[PDB]
This record gives structure tokens, sequence and C-alpha cells, in this order.
RNA sequence: AUGCCCCGAAACCCCCGGGCUACACGCGCGCUACAAUGGGCGGGACAAUGGGACCCGACCCCGAAAGGGGAAGGGAAUCCCCUAAACCCGCCCUCAGUUCGGAUCGCGGGCUGCAACUCGCCCGCGUGAAGCUGGAAUCCCUAGUACCCGCGUGUCAUCAUCGCGC
């Protein structure tokens, strides 16, 4: 059977997508993810399927495996993946169009990364320092 | 006023326990204490009141061990205490068992503040 | 059943329309885990409402409290988990533990141990730092 | 239907209303008087804690499984209030989950697994897949997208 | 709780939270038309990307821009109702789930007590809230003057927003008196113009100032 | 006239117990590699010892 | 089968022995596996500046980098002949297990 | 490292004890809080940087906790520190010096170390001080930055409200 990889990257969190023809089911780590939380989190998965359409998301499995991050960057991982087996399974350069025009992102990775800290008040960040006295 | 009575016995029962039991009654850090052993000072000072006890020792009974936890078989006795300049006598009660022979020959002079100086505050 | 607005336990008054958790700790030697414990010992319900104790209910906890060790409550849960005098597991509750504290208090300053010392002087007994806090004084010079 | 299939909270206190009727699963005779964990403050507030704790360490070994002592006291502890100093994560305590870990092996749901820890037997597994599937029957009357897994 | 409907809620439209449409939702202020975003839009969180891009904050969704201003903790250099607000370690500060729930409860309040689009109330408390005219000084010569001036739409949309946040953290702070509900009612009364909101309190105290400067 | 004094007595473990092996600095030794260095011989030694700033 | 760690200070070392390694296995007629370069090894040592207290505090990261190479290879006679003969320069170190 | 001057049987070397930890007060940097943008209880998730030989130690058993006994593997992409917290769900509290706050004390149990009283750290029970948002004045920050939340390492036999990093 046709089987397409792809793969999403946000922050520290790596998830790898498996998409091939199926009666719509979308998991995440082995678990639904309708039963996802929250719900930020939820809606942030589940919405490059809800763009992509119902006959679509209902013709298609799913299976991501995502690691490291936060429970907001495999989200925002997951979503890139999906969104891009997705674009690559279909082949529909509207619906390429369509997940542009709504949120780049999707199709092109965040480059943003942790800026390293420096001296002064290093803990605390890069730009934070200590309160300066004066007298 | 009434009979002194450590953990339900007599001062004449504490006397006939071993080191063990002692040890057994006494809190934590002493049941460590003891059970980690005596230190070789610790042991020729209690050398000293044990032969000042049996009563072939008169001199006056001096040590730098602040250290020592305070035994049942020296109640009864002066022990001069080092605090850092002076041998401060200590007379051994009843009440003093398993408290640390250091506790009472303080250091430090009590204090007590004068006027305060030119640099004190900010004038 | 009948609800009373004031319970008396062991000459504390207890109130009404809180939990009996939080109603037992009105009596000092005994807090949130300790009346938790005794509950659970004498089989009452640890959320109900104070006020629908019965007296039965109320003469079980003062057994209790009168002797928490021999009720099946643990010797580590005891306020004094070994007597200097006679040596056994005791709880303490109101005048018994402000006697007893005291005579503690008394005891180190009778022997005049450090720790005695400082009671009497006032300042922190357990070796804190006093340069730059415990300021209870006013500001001088 | 699987575990996986469920959300871990109902099902974690379904297993723990049907523990109950085990013989083997009975609270220790320290119980009422104890915290879990050096971090928590005050007693637990539920009169019947240790079927939910016993439940959750069994759905615990199920998933993560082989699993022992100290990394369940890992997964069990969490962030103290150390007064003025800042909080901190510390480990829960030993006694409680190596006496349910022992209650479990009893009842015959995990099994030991040497130099490595412990395991869930079948009956186990079938154990927890029942109640995960009944759970699962019924969400998807409120849920109808859960029909399809 | 909550029922299992609405803690597993699913949608399966693309419209604000999968409940509410802005397609009816209308702006009636030519200067706050361009600036307020109603485009379909699900999930409110573009995680920044906005604040690079000068004039950037003007594609950004309207409920994403009220949930920014509410993830806050309310005073910490100025004073609000003539107190401050320093909540240090239980504020709202980076916590987007905490503030998007209280959003969305104070949308779900306003909703059952007006009958009508909480969107559409919200767009008439940031009308009615939203400032004209404003003061400032000038130098010119040697010395300086205070004079009035306009005020781009921009920053109107900005003092509308923030007096909102800030009258909702004052009228939830130390009370029974819950978030979600303060700020339900602070927008009701802006949209109806009460005086007792603050956001229309202090445009009418700027438009007063403003008046007497010019 | 006795050899049995001014000798040092030997330490397992305290600031004492290590010393630079340069210096014999009782201070700020980097132990970090079994270094045994002070923080400021650290400081002229690294380009020798191969450290470089690549950060 | 014999496996090779080699660690050095310089990576051009090690790339060439690595490169000996890969000639000496391709005339030799063995089935080698393909330098699998480990995760290199950073020493970090951060260091105040300043021998006294005085003035504003600074820090300097000296960094000492080592790099790891690992190689599999067939036994055979002249082979593992041939490897105990490789030259092994001074920054690099080289270990030899019979698996 | 080094010039001059000085001590040179002392200002040089070693050891026991004490002090650098005192305390009417003034000040700088922080931690904890003055609560519902919460406190407690049970349950459900998601990291990275680094370190490991008189060392990290899985796993088993004994303990309510601290902790104690045995012991696999690991000179390290192989084993361990290592299933973080903020976050989410259910219940109690409903604006109160309180189920907020956790200083200050009493009793008891442990770890390190030759030694824990001056002068260490940890846990159990008990008591429960100011504090209900802060004058003049003043500090940091422009994108994964600020805020909030934890973790690794340097010091280390034990001790982190600290520095450097994640
Ligand atoms: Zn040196």
């Amino acid at each position: 059977m046709r089987i397409i990889q792809t793969t999403g990257k946000r922050k520290t969190a790596i998830a790898r997508a498996v998409i091939r023809e199926g009666k719509g089911r979308v998991r995440i780590n082995g678990k639904p993810v309708e039963i996802i939380e929250p719900e930020i989190a939820r809606f942030t998965i589940l919405e490059p399927l809800i763009l992509a359409g119902e006959e679509i998301w209902n013709s298609v499995d799913i299976d991501v495996k995502v690691e490291g991050g936060g429970f907001m960057g495999q989200a925002e991982a997951a979503r890139m993946a999906i969104a891009r087996a997705l674009v690559e399974w279909t082949g529909d350069m509207s619906l390429k169009e369509k997940f542009m025009k709504y949120d780049r992102t999707m199709l092109v990775g965040d480059p943003r990364r942790t800026e390293p800290h420096k001296p002064n008040r290093s803990t605390k960040g890069p730009r934070a320092k200590r309160q300066k006295s004066y007298r | 006023r009434k009979e002194f009575r450590y953990r339900g016995y007599t001062l004449e029962q504490l006397m006939n326990m071993s080191l063990e039991e002692l040890a057994r009654l006494f809190p934590a850090r002493q049941r460590r204490s003891l059970k980690r052993g005596l230190t070789p000072e610790q042991k020729k000072l209690l050398r000293k009141i044990r032969l000042a006890k049996k009563g072939k020792y008169k001199k006056p009974i001096r040590t730098h061990c602040r250290d020592m936890i305070i035994l049942p078989e020296m109640v009864g006795l002066t022990i001069y205490v080092h605090n850092g300049k002076e041998f401060v006598p200590v007379e051994i009660k009843p009440e003093m068992i398993g408290h640390y022979l250091g506790e009472f020959a303080p250091t430090r002079k009590k204090v007590e503040h004068g006027a305060p100086g030119v640099g004190a505050t900010r004038s | 059943a009948n609800f009373r607005h004031i319970v008396r336990v062991a000459g504390v008054d207890l109130d009404g329309n809180k939990q009996l958790r939080w109603a037992l700790t009105a009596i000092k030697g005994i807090g949130i885990n300790f009346a938790t414990m005794v509950c659970r010992v004498a089989g009452l319900d640890p959320f109900m409402k104070a006020g629908y104790l019965t007296d039965e209910q109320v003469k079980k906890i003062e057994e209790i409290l009168a002797d928490p060790v021999a009720h099946g409550i643990p010797r580590w849960a005891v306020n004094r988990p070994k007597d200097y005098e006679t040596g056994r597991d005791l709880h303490l509750i109101t005048a018994k533990l402000d006697m007893a504290i005291r005579e503690d208090i008394m005891r180190l300053r009778r022997i005049r141990a450090y720790r005695g010392i400082r009671h009497e002087l006032g300042l922190p007994v357990r070796g804190q730092r006093t340069r730059s806090n415990f300021r209870r004084g006013q500001t001088v010079g | 239907a699987t575990v996986y299939d469920v959300p871990g909270d109902l099902l974690v206190e379904r297993v723990a209303q049907r523990l109950k009727e085990i013989p083997e699963i009975k609270p220790p005779e320290w119980a009422p008087f104890v915290k879990t964990g050096r971090h928590k403050e005050r007693l637990p507030e539920q009169e019947d804690w240790w079927y939910y704790r016993v439940a959750s360490i069994l759905r615990r070994v199920y998933l993560d499984g082989p699993v022992g002592i100290e990394r369940l006291r890992t997964y069990y502890g969490g962030r103290k209030n150390r007064g003025h100093a800042p909080e901190k994560f510390y480990k829960a305590g030993g006694s409680i989950i190596r006496k349910a870990l022992q209650q479990l092996e009893a009842a015959g749901f995990v099994e030991k697994v040497p130099g490595k820890g412990r395991v869930i037997t079948p009956k186990g597994r079938s154990f927890l897949d029942k109640i995960a599937t009944e759970l699962k029957k019924e969400l998807e009357e409120i849920i109808p997208e859960l029909k399809k897994y | 709780a909550k029922p299992l409907n609405e803690r597993f809620f699913i949608p399966h439209e693309i419209k604000v939270m999968g409940r509410w449409s802005t397609e009816d939702v209308e702006v009636r202020d030519p200067s706050l038309k361009p600036y307020i975003n109603l485009e379909p839009r699900l999930l409110p969180h573009t995680h920044g990307r906005h604040a690079k891009k000068h004039f950037g904050k003007a594609n950004v969704h309207i409920v994403e821009r009220l949930i920014n201003k509410i993830m806050r903790s309310g005073g910490s250099h100025y004073k609000v109702a003539g107190h401050f607000m320093r909540r240090e370690h239980r504020s709202l500060n980076s916590k987007k789930v905490k503030a998007y729930e209280v959003v969305k409860e104070a949308f779900k309040i306003i909703e059952q007590r007006t009958g009508k689009n909480p969107i559409q109330v919200l767009v008439w408390a940031i009308e009615n809230a939203a400032p004209r005219e404003d003061t400032t000084s000038v130098m010119f010569g040697g010395i300086r003057y205070h004079v009035a001036v306009d005020i781009s739409p921009m920053r109107r949309l900005d003092v509308a927003l923030r007096n909102i946040a800030l009258g909702a953290s004052a009228k939830c702070y130390r009370n029974k008196m819950s978030f979600a509900e303060a700020l339900a009612e602070e927008i009701i009364l802006a949209a109806n113009k009460d005086p007792k909101s603050y956001a229309y309190s202090k445009k009418l105290e700027i438009e007063r100032i403003a008046e007497s400067s010019r | 006239a006795k050899a049995d004094y001014n000798k040092r007595k030997p330490r397992k473990f305290g600031k004492g117990a290590r010393r630079c092996i340069r210096c014999g600095q009782y201070g700020p030794i980097i132990r970090i590699q079994g270094l045994m260095l002070c923080r400021h011989c650290f400081r002229e030694v690294a380009p020798k010892l191969g450290f470089r700033k690549y950060e | 089968k014999a496996r090779i760690k080699i660690a050095s200070t310089n990576v051009r070392s090690l790339d060439e022995v690595a490169n000996q390694i890969k000639q000496i296995a391709e005339r030799t007629g063995v089935r080698m596996s393909g330098p699998i370069p480990l995760p290199t090894k950073r020493i970090r040592i951060t260091t105040r500046k300043s021998p006294d207290g005085e003035g504003s505090a600074t820090f300097d990261r000296w960094e000492l980098r080592v790099h790891k190479r690992l190689i599999d290879i067939e036994a055979d006679e002249r082979a593992m002949r041939q490897i105990m003969r490789i030259r092994v320069p001074e920054d690099v170190t080289i270990e030899i297990e019979l698996i």
C-alpha cells in the first residue's frame, strides 16, 4: 500500500508521521486525537484536518510519533507533520494554497530557537540582569 | 523538687546501666556518637574521671574536649572545660546527663551595645 | 438529627458550620493531620459537620485524646514521643502542653545550657545569624 | 479496545472502583496515619485512597512495564513547599508502592522479571482491557467520533 | 462538573473556538474597521510571529489580542482603581491555556446574558471604549506646551483592549467574583456605555482632558 | 628537638586536602577532570593544555 | 570481527587514520563497516577573568573537543596484521577489541 | 614572580581549643508571601544541558518519612543520575489573618564526618509571628526577548535562597 512519511520540527520537539489509506483514524503516540488534552493542543493538532475537509479526513489514516519538547511544541510538530503528509498524499495544489494562506508555518517550519544565556544573572535569561544599586 | 528520673529510671539505675542502654535512652545524636565510639582524647578524659571517682586522683580535671557527652558516672564532679581562653568550671548535675560538655562553657561574651558610630547611618 | 451550633469537646468550643477535621484543630496540640487520625481511629467521618456529634461520639473522642497510643494511633505521631521523666509516648493538649514546654525551658535554664541562655535573652536559639535580621527593637542613633 | 483508547483518569477511577472486590487488595494497618510522600502536606482526603493508588500503579505497570520501585517513586513525587526556601522536586515514599506491588502480585496481575522490574500478566492485561472496553463503549454515545477507533 | 461532550468538544467548521462565527459581526467605525481582524480562524494562537513586523498586529485575530491582553498581572508600576495588583507567582503571565479558558468562559457568560454574539458585544465594547483624542507635550522655542492630538486607530484599539483588561483585573481583584465573570461584566458595561466600566470611564476622562487642553 | 612535630596531618577531605600543582594554593581548585589547578593558573595554561574559546 | 575505536583532538588526524584504515581495507579485501562518528565530547570550563574581585564579573568559556570514530572490520590474518601496523599518530588514541 | 624595608628563634613551621557564625541599629542584592489570575487532596501528561571509580548505582527486600541491607550493568550514543514543574481533570474550602502566610519554638527519629554545643543537613507530630498590595524614589527588558515554572553543573565527606548553563 502507499505509505508516506513526513517530519515536523518545533523547538526541541520532533514528530514523525506516517500516512496511508484508512478510515479516518488519527493517533498521536498511540492515543486517539479526539481525547487529546488540553483543548488548545487538541485544536492545534486538528486544525489541518478540518481545513483539508471531512472526506479527506475520513478516507485516510495517520499515525504520529512525537518526542521531545513540551505539550505545545509536540502539538505544533504533529500539526506540521500532518499538514505535510496531507499535502503530499493528496497532491492538491489548491489545498496547498489554502494551507499557505491560512498559516504559513504549517508547511514551513519555525526557525525560532532559545537564545543562549549570558552572564550577569545567566539563570534568569540572556538579557535579564541583576538590579543596579547606584548607592 | 521531686526525685530525679530520666525516662523512668533513677540515677542508681542509670549508673548500673551499661553504655548500650544509655545510648538507647539518649537522643539520636548522642546514640549515634556513642555507637560510633569515643575519641582517644575522650577515652583519656573518661579514664581520668574514673580515677577521680575511685579516689586516686585529687587534682582538678581540665580538658579541651568540648564535644564530650556527659554520662551518669560523671555526676557529682567539677570539670573545667576550655572555652577558648579559660577553663570554666562546670559542676555536673543529674539533669545534665546526655548534654554536650561544651554547652555550659560559653565562648562569647554578652553583647552590651554602645552608641552607634559615625558610619552607622547615612550621615 | 439535632444540630448543635456550638459543641464543647475538651474544654474548647468547636464550631458547628465547620467540618470535624478543621473543627478539632481549634484545640492547642491538635493539627489537621492529628485530627484526621483521631477521626479515623474513632470511625467518624472526617468530612461530617461538627454539631451532629452525639454524646457517645464525644466521649470516644475524649478517651482517644486521653490515650492516643493505646487506641491505635502510631507512636511516632504523638506530641511527646519520649517523655523526659516517664519515658512513655504521650500527647498533650492545651494547659498540659504549655506546662510541659515551660518545664523543658525551665530545665534548660536551671542546668544553664546555651539554649537556656538564649531562651532567657530572647535571641534566636537554633543557631541563626543575628547581624541583619531578627530586629525587634526600634532604630537607634 | 485498549487502555490507549480511553482517558487515563476515568479508567483509573473505574479500575479503582472495581478493585474493591479483590480480597488480596487490602489497605495496610498504617494506611490511615500516613502521607503519600515527603513533599505532601496533609493526609489523603478519600478514606479509600489505597484502591486509587493501587489502580494507578497497575496502569503504570501496564503502560511502562517493566518498572521498579524507584521509578514509580520518582513518578509519584512532586513539588514541595519548603517555607522561605524555593520549591524543589522530591521523590515519593517507597513503602506504599512496594506494598501495592506485592498485593498486585498476590492477586496475580503482575509478575517479577529479575533484574528488570515488574511486568503485567495476561490476566492483568485482560482485566485492564475489559474495563477499558466498557469505558469506551460508554463514551462512544457521548462522542460519536470515537466509534471508528 | 463539566459535561463530557464539552470536555471533549470536537469542532468541524472553521470558526472562533469552534462555537462562534464572525460572518455576521459588523464594525461600524471606519477608523477601527481595517484594524479589527475577523477572518475565519479556529484557534486564536499565532505563537507571536507578529511583533517583528511593523503594523503586524493588524493581521492578528481580535480574540487572540484579547487573550494576550488578559495574559498579564494587572499592575506593576501604575495603579488601577487606586491599588497595585502585583501578582508574582499566581499571575496569568505566560499562561495562554489559562487565558484561553478564562476568555472562553467569559464569552459563554456574555452570550447567555445578552442573547447576541459575544464577539459582536466585544466589538461594541471596543468601539465605545476607544478614545478619539489625547494630550501631549510639544517643545517649540525653548519651552514645552501641552496640546491636544488625534489618536491613530492602532493606539485606539490598543488602549481600548488594555483598559478592558485592566477593568476586568480590578473587578476580579480580591473579591468573590471570578476573572471570567469580571471580564464579562466589564465587556457588557462597556458595550452598554455604562459609566461603571473602567474602559469607558477612562475614555471619558481622556477625552475631557484633551478638550480642556485644546 | 623532635622530628615528629612540624609535620602536617594527612587529610582526605576539606580545603587543605587539595593544592594547586603549580601554586600550592588552597582556594579555588579546579577538579573537573583531575586538573587540580587554580582558577588563575587555568587561565594561563588553557592554550598550552589545548583548550580554546569557541562559543 | 574487530572493533576499532579512534579518538583524537583534531579531526584532520582522525580523518587521516580513518582514510588509512579505509585504503588498507580496500587493498586488503575485507568487509569493513564505514567510519561511525560518535558524538563529539566538548569539555567546557567557565572561569572568572580577574584574579581579584574588583570590577564587573567577566568569564571565559574554555573548550576542548574530542572526536571519536568507530570501525568494524571482519577478522583476517593479513588484514588485522596490517591494522596493528597502523602509524597511530601522537594525537590519536586507538583501541582494538575482538568480538 | 619580584625590588627595598622589616621578623628571623621571631612575624618562620606544626598541633589542641576558640573566632571569622556576636547584635539596640542603618544599607545593597535576593527568597517567601500578603491569596480565588488561589490553598489542600486523588488522578492524567510533555524536556534539554551536563556528570559518573573509594563514583553514578538500576533491581530486590526491610521502614510512615528521613533512611538502612544486598546487588546487575556502566571508564559511557550500551548502564545510571532521569517517568521535572508550571499545565489538565474530579472533590473540599468561598473572601476569611482564613484549610492564606510559614518565621519562631518543644519532643522524638536519621545522614556525613576523627569531631555536629558554639557551628551542619534531612524527616514525623505539635505551636503558629509580621504580612490584607506598599510614600518620596528607583532597576531590567524590543522576539522565543521579558514574565512565570523547574532541572544540570562549579564549590562538595555533608551543606545552594549563590555563579555558570539548560
Ligand atoms: Zn595555582
